[PDB]
């Protein structure tokens, strides 16, 4: 909805929608991969020109 | 090819692959995309709504929280959604009322966080609406 | 027909579970104790305690270890390991059934050791 | 020292078998993800075939590798393509993905790696993790403004017939004005081009990462498999040598004892 | 063989250990002592009771690190503990 | 206290590295240099260079290697080895480490290989 103004990207919006829609459901639908969809351990540390990987914040 | 094919293959688990249908009416970003048959060459980013994919059999209704349905010239509707939904598991009461409101706690975060979660503010209402 | 009908039934599981515990010996250290299924993690939590429970202080090994010895019987030990397999005391701690006596003697080991935590 | 060699090879074989089990466990999930991801990317590819979506023309450099440190040719082939891109486009920004690709990308050009995110190959390709990675990429340094971006991604044909093959991406400018984009129409208000660029990046990335995780799990079942064969051959040779040595020792003992008598 | 059947045990100083820099070179896994800590000042015993098990664990992870790859928390911790010890 | 604390440490490090190479040779052959640690890979590369530095041209052996013999000074050799383990020439060529004098002749050989091999 508010992806237009100050979000991250279309993927961020649809993924948050996925997280909520899964939250709009019980365990009888949410498979295990939905857990990694919620438990994202991808640690984003944007590097730099001088190879400055600042901080591996979970994605 | 006669009829209309749909390719509903979300990044989670592919649902439909070119199966024939009589209607795939869905809630597009600019409006309500009621592509029944053939359609025309135009692909639209989608808004959280209901995709009552009317096959040769009955129209299964699944409140889908987003995607893009590419209406390929071959009456192929490539609906690369982000989420999957049943005609029965996508229908519930308590799970669609308390979860969004509990998420409204997350809306108490800073400005960019609230700007992100503003989508979730109305996300769960769509499923309870389209569940019928 | 030579060792007791149950004793073979439990031992078959006991041999298999330990072999599975031996089978799960390699996997648990590789990626962690997660990969086991509910029955498997039950076996990992039944056998790794049973394999630990395999120990027993000796009535003659007094001079070194210092733990007073244990001398349960066949009607004791046989049904003891089965109850360990049966999970009737599956809530026991890690060292609860290890270096212990019979199954009824694995109850006190945790109970007296749990006094230090409370 | 032959006994230590045989036993050490046996231990390495046991470790290799454990790695094979871990490979099976990861490969199940990798295949599960790739199955749906391939169809997901084919959905938007149908549009890219519906409209010839050739992209012409600050251009990122990318590779495919999961959260493992090389397996036979899993990381080496991608590293060669990374070095080739570094030579061809030294001013090309690098997207360091996972660990092995992250290390390889940090090797060539310090000014190329714009991100350093680790542990992408934790499990099956997840829709939300890949989508968040893309959304961060779509937000990091205007990677959408990157006029072209080539995905040097694994193309596992059946088992390992692959390298980090390079493909184009239809961006915001290249989606609306494609020559055959006149076929599929867009709306001024709907702002299709940007969303099509982002979603094309999403589907391509999810499908490619799922294929790469499956292919490296293959490298954990098609490179350690070669290592398992090497261990089997070495173990057979060493077992032959030790069985011969024990027998010959016993025979020489009997001969010495009789020759004494 | 006869000595190892008659003697108290052994400190089987394998050449690899002494070559591995560990001078003195008691290959702890290949070592043995029938008498043991019962013939020891308990001041040593309180720390040796953990030292022996730590060396044992390091023996359990020597192959895993020989592979030169990642693992769980217990394995990496064991490897660091064993190398440090 | 015989040839120097630095010399003793240099020999200890060199022997440890070479022993590491021999110990990892089994997994190296079975799987490959890539399958192991980058620390392990670095140690293996340095050890291979060191082993290739072990030979030297001997004054009467010029019959075989063909080079006029080279007598490496003890202190110079110790310093060269400490450097080579310490990576003061770890980027020099491996084939330019065999049949030369001290690390000075090693660098001269690396330059010669830069001229010829290219």
């Amino acid at each position: 909805s508010a992806w237009r103004k100050a979000g991250i990207s279309y993927a961020a919006y649809l993924n948050v929608a996925a997280q909520a829609i899964r939250s709009s459901l019980k365990t009888e639908l949410q498979t295990a991969s939905v857990l990694n969809r919620s438990q994202t351990d991808a640690f984003y540390t944007q590097y730099k020109n001088g190879t400055a990987a600042s901080e591996p914040t979970p994605i | 090819s006669s009829g209309l094919k749909l390719q509903f293959a979300l990044p989670h688990e592919t649902l439909y692959s070119g199966s024939e249908v009589t209607q795939v009416n869905l809630p597009a970003k600019s409006g309500r995309i009621g592509v029944l048959a053939n359609h025309v060459p135009t692909v639209e980013q989608l808004l959280p709504g209901v995709v009552e994919v009317m096959e040769g059999s009955n129209s299964k209704k699944f409140f889908i929280s987003g995607g893009f349905a590419t209406v390929q010239p071959d009456s192929q509707l490539c609906v690369t959604a982000i989420e999957a939904f049943p005609l029965e598991s996508f229908s519930q009461e308590n799970i669609k009322n308390l979860l969004a409101e509990a998420k409204k706690n997350v809306s108490s975060s800073d400005a960019r966080e609230a700007a992100e979660a503003a989508i979730q503010v109305e996300v769960l209402e769509n499923l309870q609406s389209v569940l019928k | 027909a030579v060792v007791g009908q149950e004793h073979y039934d439990v031992a078959s599981k006991v041999q298999e579970t330990l072999q599975t515990y031996k089978s799960l010996q390699d996997i648990i250290a590789i990626l962690g104790m997660d990969e086991l299924s509910e029955q498997d993690k039950l076996t990992v939590e039944r056998a790794r305690k049973i394999q630990r429970f395999l120990s027993q202080p000796f009535a003659v090994a007094e001079v070194f270890t210092g733990i007073p010895g244990k001398l349960v019987r066949l009607k004791d030990t046989v049904a003891s390991f089965k109850a360990v397999l049966e999970g009737k005391y599956d809530n026991i701690p890690e060292h609860a059934f290890y270096m212990v006596g019979g199954i009824e003697d694995v109850v006190a080991k945790a109970e007296k050791l749990a006094a230090e935590a409370n | 020292e032959v006994e230590m060699r045989l036993k050490s090879i046996k231990n390495i074989e046991k470790i290799t078998k454990t790695m094979k089990i871990v490979a099976s466990t990861r490969l199940s999930k990798a295949e599960k993800a790739k199955i749906s991801a391939k169809k997901m990317d084919e959905a938007e590819q149908l549009f890219y075939k519906n409209a010839e979506t050739k992209n012409l023309d600050k251009e990122l450099i990318v590779a495919i590798t999961s959260d493992k440190g090389l397996c036979g040719s899993i990381h080496s082939q991608l590293a060669k393509a990374v070095r080739r891109h570094l030579n061809d486009q030294p001013n090309a920004d690098i997207v360091t993905i996972g660990d092995k690709i992250k290390m390889q990308l940090l090797r060539t050009h310090p000014n190329n790696i714009k991100l350093s995110i680790n542990g992408i190959g934790k499990d099956a390709p997840t829709f939300q993790e890949s989508a968040l990675i893309a959304d961060k990429l779509l937000s990091v340094m205007k990677a959408g403004t990157y006029p072209k971006i080539s995905i040097f991604y694994n193309d596992p044909v059946s088992s390992l017939s692959f390298e980090p093959s390079e493909k184009p991406i239809f961006n915001a400018k290249t989606i609306e004005q494609s020559p055959s984009f006149g076929k599929f129409e867009i709306d001024t208000d709907a702002n299709v081009p940007r969303d099509l660029f982002e979603y094309t990046l999403a589907n391509q990335m999810l499908t490619a990462m799922a294929q790469g995780y499956a292919a490296e799990i293959s490298a954990r079942r098609n490179a350690m498999d070669n290592a398992s064969k090497n261990a089997g051959d070495m173990i057979n040779r060493y077992s032959i040598l030790y069985n011969r040595t024990r027998q010959a020792v016993i025979t020489n003992e009997l001969v010495d004892i009789i020759t004494g008598a | 063989t006869n000595v190892i059947s008659i003697t108290d045990g052994q400190i089987f100083l394998e050449a690899e250990l002494f070559y591995k820099g560990i001078r003195p070179a008691i290959n702890v896994g290949l070592s043995v002592s029938r008498v043991g800590s019962a013939a020891q000042v308990k001041a040593l015993k309180q720390v040796a009771g953990s030292l022996k098990l730590f060396l044992a664990q390091y023996r359990e992870v020597a192959a895993f690190a020989q592979f030169g790859s990642d693992l769980d928390a217990s394995t990496k911790q064991t490897l660091v503990r064993g190398e440090r010890l």
